[PDB]
C-alpha cells in the first residue's frame, strides 16, 4: 500500500478530524459491507485493528493493519 | 490473530469505504 493512499484513507475515515478512526466506523463497515460475519468475528476484527482497546484506531494502528506482510 | 481471508477482507472493506466516502 502506497503511504499516500494510506494517509488519504485515514483522513477520510477520521470523521471528527480528531486524528483517529472510531471503532464504530469499523463496526459499521464490517456489519454493512461484510458478508455474513458473526458479531464475535466482527468484534475480533475490531480487536485486531484497535490493539490497545481504546475504541479508536490511531494512524500507527492503521498502518500496522494495512501495510503488514505476513508471507 | 486473524486468518488471512479475514484480514484481507478487513483491508478491502476499509479501502472500499474510504473510496466511497471520498466520492461524497
Ligand atoms: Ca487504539
Amino acid at each position: 500500500l502506497d503511504e499516500r493512499e494510506l494517509k488519504e484513507a485515514f483522513r477520510v475515515l477520521d470523521k471528527e478530524k480528531k486524528g483517529v478512526i472510531k471503532v464504530d466506523v469499523l463496526r459499521w463497515i464490517l456489519k454493512s459491507l461484510g458478508d455474513e460475519l458473526t458479531e464475535d468475528e466482527i468484534e475480533n476484527m475490531i480487536a485486531e485493528t484497535d490493539t490497545d482497546g481504546s475504541g479508536t484506531v490511531d494512524y500507527e494502528e492503521f498502518k500496522c493493519l494495512m501495510m503488514s506482510s505476513d508471507a | 490473530g486473524l486468518s488471512p481471508e479475514k484480514k484481507k477482507m478487513l483491508k478491502k472493506l476499509i479501502m472500499q469505504k474510504a473510496a466511497e466516502d471520498l466520492a461524497n
